[PDB]
């Protein structure tokens, strides 16, 4: 499922804002 | 009415933006108790105010890690703004000050943690709480829009939830005041609009594109657009083909298509009608706007409170010494601030 695929994930902790 | 709410609010905000408050307080009048937050620059410590008793939380940014990451301008913005406004869903700026090496924002404490670590735990919101809390993004980015305010950098992570279960926006390190069109790429992989990854000169529509991130995370569980890399999010973002969970109601989805919405002439908030496109969606049919603003409705989750101080709302985190070296740093970078 797709619940699945993200917490497999490495992006379900806190996201950080990005910058060039 | 809100027009006249508005007009009002414009000439408090402008005040305080021609003529900023600055050095209203000193790092000795607190006492730091723990580091209860991080990023997207620098840190968030609960700290205590000797001479009231009262509980703050305290940002504080080294001067010389904002020099070196090319965020002078966004920082010196974010202090501008956040002095200046005014709102029920913003987290309020008490304080500001800086000595040889740090900035400081003590900013009112906001104990029911972050949204982003209730959401995780429980997995998803259902509609009507996921609703209740877009209402009052929907009003805040009406509020800051009409200050010419953009925020960049909705999400979970900075939605705090207060003592009543309702928002205080928290963050304002890319917000901006710009009446035209801007291009800096900033903002969180997840919620970029289209036209920050393609680079193309942007507008407050891509605060209500990230709108139509949240609501779908709040209510999914997991965002519209996700890959364990961001280039691998950005790809996904820019065909902006989203699917729905089969459990979002055809109201969700037809709200979130015309927040998703790749094409600005179509994209909701963007429009000759504005946030009233929002506002009087089928989905938001049963929002009181008016009891949403005067916190009259019943907040759908109130987070438990075991004391003034308490942190176990928030994660742990390691805790670094406030340096403040003998030598000024960065002096006339920050001469404003
Ligand atoms: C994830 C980052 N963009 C950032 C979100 C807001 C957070 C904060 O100020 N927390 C806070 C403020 C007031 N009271 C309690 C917590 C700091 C970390």
């Amino acid at each position: 499922t797709t619940y699945a695929d993200f917490i497999a994930s490495g992006r379900t902790g806190r996201r950080n804002a990005i910058h060039d | 009415s809100v027009k006249e709410f508005l007009a009002k609010a414009k000439e408090d905000f402008l005040k305080k933006w021609e003529n900023p408050a600055q050095n209203t307080a000193h790092l000795d009048q607190f006492e730091r108790i723990k580091t209860i937050g991080t990023g997207s620059f620098g840190r968030v410590m609960l700290v205590k105010h000797m001479e009231t008793g009262n509980h703050y939380a305290m940002k504080i940014l080294d001067k010389q890690k904002v020099v070196k990451l090319k965020q002078i301008e966004h920082t010196l913005n974010e202090k501008r703004i956040l002095q200046a406004v005014n709102f029920p869903f913003l987290v309020k700026l008490e304080f500001s000050f800086k000595d040889n090496s740090n900035l400081y924002m003590v900013m009112e404490y906001v104990p029911g943690g972050e949204m982003f670590s209730h959401l995780r735990r429980i997995g998803r919101f259902s509609e009507p709480h996921a609703r209740f809390y877009a209402a009052q993004i929907v009003l805040t980015f009406e509020y800051l829009h009409s200050l010419d305010l953009i925020y960049r950098d909705l999400k979970p992570e900075n939605l705090l939830i207060d003592q009543q279960g309702y928002i205080k926006v928290a963050d304002f390190g890319f917000a901006k005041r710009v009446k035209g069109r801007t291009w800096t790429l900033c903002g969180t992989p997840e919620y970029l609009a289209p036209e920050i990854i393609l680079s193309k000169g942007y507008n407050k529509a891509v605060d209500w594109w990230a709108l139509g991130v949240l609501i779908y995370e709040m209510a999914a569980g997991y965002p519209p657009f996700f890959a364990d890399q961001p280039i691998q999010i950005y790809e996904k973002i820019v065909s902006g083909k989203v699917r729905f969970p089969s459990h979002f109601s055809s109201d969700l989805k037809d709200l979130l298509r015309n927040l998703l919405q790749v094409d600005l002439t179509k994209r909701f908030g963007n429009l000759k009608n504005g946030v009233n496109d929002i506002k009087n969606h089928k989905w938001f049919a049963t929002t009181d706007w008016i009891a949403i603003y005067q916190r009259k409705v019943e907040a759908p989750f109130i987070p438990k409170f075991k004391g003034p101080g308490d942190t176990s709302n928030f994660d742990d985190y390691e805790e670094e010494e406030i340096r403040v070296s003998i030598n000024e740093k960065c002096g006339k970078e920050f001469s404003e601030f």
